[PDB]
């Protein structure tokens, strides 16, 4: 079947900027390309169909164009309503296929993460478990790596990582990491470290 | 004239 | 790539033109009226699925033919629908198996009036379709035309409402009796409907229709329609109010009427046309 | 006017079968195709197939041909999505949509399907404290740990919202078919332990 | 069924032109292509091209693009190949194959491009004089030289002998063919037996009997 | 174009054994759509070729299970599990991926049997031919195996190479042997100006040639 590739997975912009999202097809499609928008909650809406035709009810600031095996989507000027994910879809052949998706984000001044580490709660220890939690609050940009170290050694198991979405107010990101141990192996080591790269 | 009615009769 | 009819007959390809005979079953609908669904009528397959894949597409310029040539609508084609007649090239159907599968095509018509429709006779041209066949091995680009013919007499609704019958024959008893006319109307969506009769009247108020009986006609008498006791003159609009998916009776009744003078025995016959309008 | 209403979230045991419904309104049901789409946790969209509501002909993605079944009910104007031999990989959001000009111009709100061998479990909540002392003069951060609950969702608030606006609640992460979640709060270093900062956790599924 | 029956045998002079036929087709399926293949005596197979009778699309081997023209008539369901400016190099057996992958082959058509005319055979007996030419069994044979065209059939004593009767394939020599035959008999030399090789050349309408 | 080379040129087998033939391409023959169009055909004595395997490994509808195709990339092989009489003929490999399409060089699969030497014979030109102005010396080589053989001519002890024609018969099918004939053509005057002629045959089953000669004008 026909494969669809969007050049980038994340796009950084600023309100009032002109952004362009590109899509590529593994083989020619007779202008049968569609663009969709998905809001953060999950609602999906069609924006442009047949390469250049905008859906009845969509904002006038969206426009599309392209030819065989190369298409793009453009926004004349960004509004906060337009921070979402966008997909390209071909309909020239069955099965219908979608692109990987491109998510917009607001550009802002860089910032380093504030770090905090918590020891296992005595309440948890009474139950036989032991979890150490690390917080990395309000850092920009999105990407970040973390490591867990014990008594000078590094451990890469029993760890769960989570990330919040970009914050609407600060436009910053946040992250949490939890390393879990059995109480028998928690008390056989003396030091624990959360290495925020 | 999308319907035509034929009324037969006698006297 | 080969195709055969629902009866097993093979459809020739790449001649001067191919004529395909299908059964129509039009139905009134909200927004778009159906003319003919070809998924039950045409089947195609591929005899060499292991070594070649056949692509079939509907070319631009495909349109209705015959008495439907001036109408427009939409065409269902492989998971979506597009305006008809076709101004661009449709996406591709894929044939990669020896098992017959339907040709996923259906034709629709845009309503243009209140009720009313064009009568189709068996063996009359319905649509001219342009097809382009390509494959994934050859680089051949082949175009051929299919002519779609009807093999049964039907009437395609051109409007948003339909009637129980397009032609109604009723028999009055001998003078001076009367009979009701079984005519009903329904619409796919709520509408305000009214109708007016037409024909050759023969009096001042123009409520009485002339006796057309060809053989031994009776003179001095005509046919006058009435609904629930009221008399409906020709070229005058009668209102039905809101109508919907539930059939609504017109309530017309046909009566003898006396005009001119002395009445003489014989046959009586009138032909009255009913027309519908919006309000 | 045109809209599609789907059934609510479904929870099934592995190996079971589910049947989603999609009620259409605001247009002629039989004159348009209906398509179904799957979105995995990676948020990639997958096309399942389409059905013609007039004659009920279908077309399936080979990825789903042996597992999915599309059906229609013309009288009630409803479309159905049936999925058999459910596994953990079938947990996703499924959308019905109407197709025009090859576009899927209208979508339903989506249905979340959960396939898991787990059974309802209450959340175990532990407190997190800095330890020896607040190692920052201005801001001090606290949080609560929620672990071992099933199914979703679980709500978190700090002092019923009295000390919010400095709160980061992280999405739940699955672990051996039981979920885990954590939250964070930051308050002025002087306000703690000088003030009663405490978190409230609610799990409607268990009513606790 | 409608199956690939081709022409018969064709003889042409150098230059000239010839058109061959393959009597099967149908304009109902787009996958019944017709391929043409060439086989020269003693060599392998060469693919010339194919035509799609339903659409008229043609593929050609560029080594034949000046020689072969492919066409098809939809009425008679007959495909055609035309060869122009024939030389001796164009003498071969020509096949037509049906299908996208040549799954049904025709009978074959033999073409000989020669300037020679019909010519009767010459028969020279091959009489052995010294018994040392063999070992207690005696071989005998006849020589056929200068005939045209093929085939010349050789039989011994009107078919009375059928053991050890080796008849060899013809060889072309200056557009006139040569051939030979041999037999072995049980120590019955002349005149102990009355061996007589019988030769027939239907093309020249001659049957000749020669003794040893 | 691309060349298809087959190996071996001849494959002598006995009824029942396992037979394998190889076909190597000069370049990758995968089509733009990902299918490899490699074919195997069989031509039997006095018959047109017929298809055996149509996509490297697939078997055409009606082909016995004896035949099995395999290979990938540039090298392919056809294997016959047990050899029957119906499998004797010339096998061709075919590529239909890149225009122009090409056939394999052809491999003949024949019967195996024990070695046998040729029963070489010689004859003089007939006196009747000399009466006609011509002269052809004939040499026969009957019932020898294997098919490979070489022959040469001498006049009065002097070797000659001009005016010689060679003909071969296919496998005898009854003795599984082979036969060959050689004809040396001379003009009357040149034939009469020499007194002796010789036919010299060399076969794989001997260290020295099988020499046969005659003195002019036998009858």
């Amino acid at each position: 079947d026909i494969q669809m590739t969007q050049t980038t997975s994340s796009l950084s912009a600023s309100l009032g900027d002109r952004v362009t999202i590109s899509c590529r097809a593994s083989q020619g499609v007779n202008n049968y390309l569609n663009w969709y928008q998905q809001k953060p909650d999950g609602s999906v809406k069609l924006l442009i169909y047949y390469t250049s035709n905008l859906h009845s009810g969509a904002p006038s600031r969206f426009s599309g164009s392209g030819s065989g095996t190369d298409y793009s989507l453009t926004i004349s000027n960004l509004e906060q309503e337009d921070i979402a994910t966008y997909f390209c879809q071909q309909a020239n052949m069955v099965p219908w296929t979608f692109g990987g998706g491109t998510k917009l984000e607001i550009k802002r001044a860089d910032a380093a993460p504030t770090v905090s580490i918590f020891p296992p709660s005595s309440e948890q220890l009474t139950s036989g478990g032991a979890s150490v939690v690390c917080f990395l609050n309000n850092f920009y940009p999105k990407d970040i790596n973390v490591k867990w170290k014990i008594d000078g050694s590094e451990r890469q198991n029993g760890v769960l990582n989570s990330w919040t979405d970009q914050d609407s107010k600060d436009s910053t990101y946040s992250m949490s990491s939890t390393l879990t141990l059995t109480k028998d192996e928690y008390e056989r080591h003396n030091s624990y470290t959360c290495e925020a790269r | 004239a999308d319907v035509t009615i034929t009324v037969n009769g006698k006297v | 790539f080969a195709c055969k009819t629902a009866n097993g007959t093979a459809i020739p390809i790449g001649g001067g033109s191919a004529n395909v005979y299908v059964n129509l079953a039009p139905v009134v609908n909200v927004g778009q009226n159906l003319v003919v669904d070809l998924s039950t009528q045409i089947f195609c397959h591929n005899d060499y699925p292991e070594t070649i894949t056949d692509y079939v597409t509907l070319q631009r310029g495909s349109a209705y033919g015959g008495v439907l040539s001036n109408f427009s609508g939409t065409v269902k084609y492989s998971g979506s629908s597009y305006p008809f007649p076709t101004t661009s090239e449709t996406p591709r159907v894929v044939y990669n198996s020896r098992t017959d599968k339907p040709w996923p095509v259906a034709l629709y018509l845009t309503p243009v009036s209140s009720a009313g429709g064009v009568a189709i006779k068996a063996g009359s041209l319905i649509a001219v379709l342009i097809l382009r066949q390509t494959n994934n091995y050859n680089s051949d680009d082949f175009q051929f035309v299919w002519n779609i013919y009807a093999n049964n007499d039907v009437v395609v609704p051109t409007g948003g409402c339909d009637v129980s019958a397009r032609d109604v024959t009723v028999t009055l008893p001998d003078y001076p009796g009367s009979v009701p006319i079984p005519l009903t109307v329904y619409c796919a969506k709520s509408q305000n409907l009214g109708y007016y009769l037409s024909g050759t009247t023969a009096d001042a108020g123009n409520s009485i229709f002339t006796n057309t009986a060809s053989f031994s006609p009776a003179q001095g008498v005509g046919v006058q329609l009435t609904r629930n006791g009221t008399i409906i003159p020709a070229n005058n609009t009668v209102s039905l109010g809101a109508v919907g998916t539930s059939a609504v009776s017109l309530g017309l009744t046909a009566n003898y009427a006396r005009t001119g003078g002395q009445v003489t025995a014989g046959n009586v016959q009138s032909i009255i046309g009913v027309t519908f309008v919006y309000q | 006017e045109i809209q599609l209403q789907q059934s609510g979230p479904e929870r099934m045991k592995p190996g079971a079968s589910v049947k989603i419904s999609c009620k259409a309104s605001g247009y002629s049901f039989t004159t348009y195709y209906i398509h179904w789409v799957k979105q995995s946790h990676g948020r990639s969209l997958e096309w399942i197939g389409y059905i013609d509501p007039f004659n009920d002909d279908t077309n399936y993605n080979q990825k789903f041909k042996g597992k999915a079944t599309l059906t229609v009910d013309k009288s009630s104007s409803t479309a159905y999505m049936h999925l058999s031999s459910l596994t953990s990989e079938d947990s996703a959001v499924y959308y019905c949509a109407r197709s025009y000009y090859g576009s899927l111009d209208y979508w339903g709100q989506g249905t979340t399907l959960t396939v898991s061998s787990a059974k309802t479990t209450p959340p175990s909540v532990y407190p997190l404290a800095p330890g020896s002392a607040a190692q920052t003069n201005s801001m001090v951060t606290l949080g609560c740990l929620v672990k071992g609950y099933f199914p979703e969702p679980v709500t978190v608030t700090w002092n019923s919202g009295s000390l919010s606006s400095g709160v980061h609640t992280f999405p739940a992460v699955l672990q051996s078919d039981l979920y885990t979640l954590s939250s964070s709060v930051t308050v002025p270093s002087s306000t703690w332990p000088s003030e009663t900062v405490t978190c409230n956790v609610a799990h409607p599924a268990s009513s606790t």
